[PDB]
RNA sequence: CUCGAUGUCGGCUCGUCGCAUCCUGGGGCUGAAGAAGGUCCCAAGGGUUGGGCUGUUCGCCCAUUAAAGCGGCACGCGAGCUGGGUUCAGAACGUCGUGAGACAGUUCGGUCUCUAUCCGCCACGGGCGCAGGAGGCUUGAGGGGGGCUCUUCCUAGUACGAGAGGACCGGAAGGGACGCACCUCUGGUUUCCCAGCUGUCCCUCCAGGGGCAUAAGCUGGGUAGCCAUGUGCGGAAGGGAUAACCGCUGAAAGCAUCUAAGCGGGAAGCCCGCCCCAAGAUGAGGCCUCCCACGGCGUCAAGCCGGUAAGGACCCGGGAAGACCACCCGGUGGAUGGGCCGGGGGUGUAAGCGCCGCGAGGCGUUGAGCCGACCGGUCCCAAUCGUCCGAGGUCUUGACC
């Protein structure tokens, strides 16, 4: 779920707006960007030059898929959106701030940072 | 679709008029069922029952002669209101083992 | 259009062998309810009318 | 709730709750509540437990 | 009789700590038919009638334990299978028949701009020129649906009597509910 | 060899070898401590990703990765597509030519044909066989499937280390591609199951319906089976024989030497092991459980007849069993179809009367009505009655009662 050229926005402020999803980040193979998965895109476009920059080479990460994610609580969730966050090599956001929910998720593959910055954890 | 309908219609109709008519296997086997479930209608028996029987086969006279008419003869039993009889013979190029059918009786 | 047709005579022989594995298979009838006579394994006919009620004529 | 509003409901002793921007919600139900919901005004929202 | 088997019984999960599901399978013990010896010479199979009522319609742990249900006077309820184990199960595959070799095997077919052109299934190729004729390699239309399939790593979880059934981890039978199972924990891994 | 004709580039798919091995293990080497590289010997198992621009392969670029291999087989594949392209006539430019035409310079567009016979492959039936006639159960020689991997943690930040770092060895967990299987949960189906709808013809006027509006006219939705986006699971242990590679015991060379002989070490690799066939492996295998010697005919009559429901069949009724076939369960001492009946599921409270508003409608009765396969009762219905075929126990030798 999302890779090739799948958009979505983002929630923190890093400057953006939204990305292209080049890679699935992992390992050869693999073809799949799930929210806690973190992906290899770009800008499609991002603020009147806050920081970051349309088309700018990038780094994000995954917290809203309307995929549906399957919760190993035999429960089910999803989102009306698809988008994520920017990050620093080290697994770090940039956007300061957060924006729609997200997930445990993040969590269990490291993240807090975000984890609580958000409004919302569902 | 739209066909099979169609059959079960004028199957059911002539039929009911003669209760036991000449179609092959298959064709036969179904307008049982069919054609009985209607009849297992015709038992309930009313505004509704009517409204629905009729709703498939179309036409006052029947619709009614059967509800009033036959289902009665019937009034008692646990469907099969029909015996699925095979036939002897063959429609002819063809070589299609019809079969007749009627209202058990 | 023939891109594929045989290629060498089909040979009698064989050709029939094939039509070899071909055969028929008498029908299986057996004999009357009290008709009397042979019928089609499991029906009446123009020689019955019953089977246990009389659905027929002659 | 009211799967959110839609006070029909589907889906056993677990069910599913879908999402939308803002920390804003929508827990859920049937996709009689969805699409229709997903597209405009609850407000208006009948059938279910909104125009009850 | 080596073993321990019975019929499918079906699927649903439910529960647990996390949940998990599983698959239900029907059969007591379904009594003892000699047992596997090629003592003094060649044994095998006996038959010293003492089956159903009906059967004459048609008329060294594992096998050894057996000896001694199957010397009670036939049957022998299963379930030594506890509380989390592995046996395994060989299902029959299913009733599905003869394919293109598309689902068959996986393969893709007919791309766009031709991926529909009335175009479709239908495998790309056989052998080159030189080669030679043909190889009894690639598979083909290879009916299936009637394959003595199984598996592993078949880890049961639970079992109770009310009627002797088992609880599955993960079903994958491979045959339908009412279908013929055999189970094991042939050499696990999880040991 | 082919011009009584082998359809040529690249692509697609389906792949199959090979090793000079890209990833992967095992090794010896180093100007190797660690870690990571370099060097070269042994091993092909498995595996070796998305895009871009290019008709292209090639190739450069983008993000990965352990890795992102070299090459075979007419640089595999057109009776399997592709058909861009170079390679029909157009026509263009440019270009030479008095010209006509012209060009491995380019540029637009330009008819890849339904019926496989054989051999061959995948599959399923028919024989005939395996010398009593019989149904049920197993062995597997021998074949086939599958074997890859990243990362995270303790051991440990301990060996090493001036330091920034980073182990063999030993052990957890997750995940990637992949395959077998499977509906429970999830999602896609759902040609009529259920509901709303506009246009129209019959319907009797209203209401309540009906085809058609594809083969459902349109929209919302929807079991059961199939089927992924989803469920289990798998590639492991371990055993034996080795590569390279490392040693021991010790000659011939009274001193040394893995060495000919003697004994061990050591691999994702071979054999085995794990699944999947499978004796038509003519060496027709084992075993248990049934059937008993019938008739008359010239003969080693191992030839013609009733048989033995042991037994099977055919015909019927049925199956996620299925092209046909073969294969499975049932054949009224039946629950096998349908039928009905409860049950679930599904559609969203019906037809009618009722009560509010001129009307449109609403509110009620009423979670109604209607219900396609899903779970299970009940002989309403329909599997009646009937046939056919089927054994007898081949020759020698001996071992025991």
């Amino acid at each position: 779920m999302i890779q090739q050229e799948s958009r979505l926005k983002v929630a923190d402020n890093s400057g953006a707006r939204e990305v292209l999803v080049i890679k699935v980040l992992g390992g050869s193979g693999r073809r799949y960007a799930n929210i806690g998965d973190v992906v290899v895109a770009t800008v499609k476009d991002a603020t009147p030059g806050g920081v970051v920059k349309k088309g700018q080479v990038v780094k994000a990460v995954v917290v809203r898929t309307k995929r549906g994610v399957r919760r190993p609580d035999g429960s089910y969730i999803r989102f009306d959106e698809n988008a994520c966050v920017i990050i620093r090599d080290d697994k770090s956001p940039r956007g300061t701030r957060i924006f729609g929910p997200v997930a445990r998720e993040l969590r269990d593959k490291d993240f807090m940072k975000i984890i609580s910055l958000a409004p919302e954890v569902i | 679709s739209s066909h099979r309908l169609a059959l079960y219609r004028n199957q059911a109709k002539s039929l009911l008029t003669h209760g036991r008519i000449t179609t092959t296997v298959p064709k036969a086997k179904e307008l049982r069922g069919f054609v009985d479930h209607l009849i297992h209608l015709a038992k309930r028996g009313d505004l509704h029952a009517r409204r629905l029987v009729l709703r498939d086969l179309q036409d006052v006279k029947l619709v009614r002669k059967l509800f009033d008419e036959i289902a009665p003869r019937y009034r008692d039993r646990q469907g099969g209101y029909t015996r699925v009889l095979k036939l002897a013979e063959r429609r002819r190029g063809d070589g299609a083992p019809l079969a007749l059918v009627e209202l058990v009786e | 259009a023939k891109h594929p047709v045989p290629k060498k005579k089909t040979s009698k022989s064989k050709r029939d062998m094939r039509r070899s594995h071909h055969a028929l298979t008498a029908p299986n009838l057996t004999e009357c309810p009290q008709c009397h006579g042979k019928k089609l394994s499991h029906h009446i006919c123009p020689n019955c009318g019953y089977y246990d009620g009389r659905q027929v004529l002659a | 709730r009211e799967c959110d509003y839609c006070g029909t409901d589907i889906e056993p002793g677990t069910g599913t709750m879908f999402v939308h921007k803002d920390g804003a919600t929508t827990h859920f139900c049937s996709s009689k509540c969805e699409n229709n919901a997903d597209l405009r005004e609850a407000r208006n929202l009948e059938w279910t437990d909104t125009a009850r | 009789v080596q073993g321990f088997a019975g019929y499918k019984a079906g699927m649903t999960p439910r529960e647990g700590m996390e949940t998990v599901p599983v698959t239900v399978i029907e059969t007591p013990p379904m009594r003892a038919v000699a047992l596997r010896a090629y003592e003094q010479r060649p044994l095998t199979e006996v038959w010293t009638d003492e089956f159903h009522s009906e059967l004459d319609r048609t008329l060294s742990d594992r096998l050894d334990h057996a000896l001694d249900i199957v010397e009670d006077g036939g049957e022998h309820a299963m379930n030594i299978f506890r509380a989390g184990e592995y046996a395994d199960v060989a299902g029959v595959t299913k009733g599905k028949g003869t394919q293109g070799p598309v689902k068959r095997w996986g393969v893709q077919k007919r791309k766009g701009k031709h991926a529909r052109q009335g175009w479709r299934r239908r495998i790309g190729n056989l052998g080159p020129w030189n080669p030679s004729r043909v190889r009894s390699t690639v598979p083909q239309q290879g009916q299936t649906g009637y394959h003595q399939r199984t598996e592993l790593n078949k880890r049961l979880i639970d079992i109770g009597e009310g009627g002797p059934y088992t609880l599955v981890k993960g079903s994958v039978p491979g045959p339908d509910k009412r279908l013929v199972p055999f189970f094991r924990a042939v050499r696990p891994n999880d040991q």
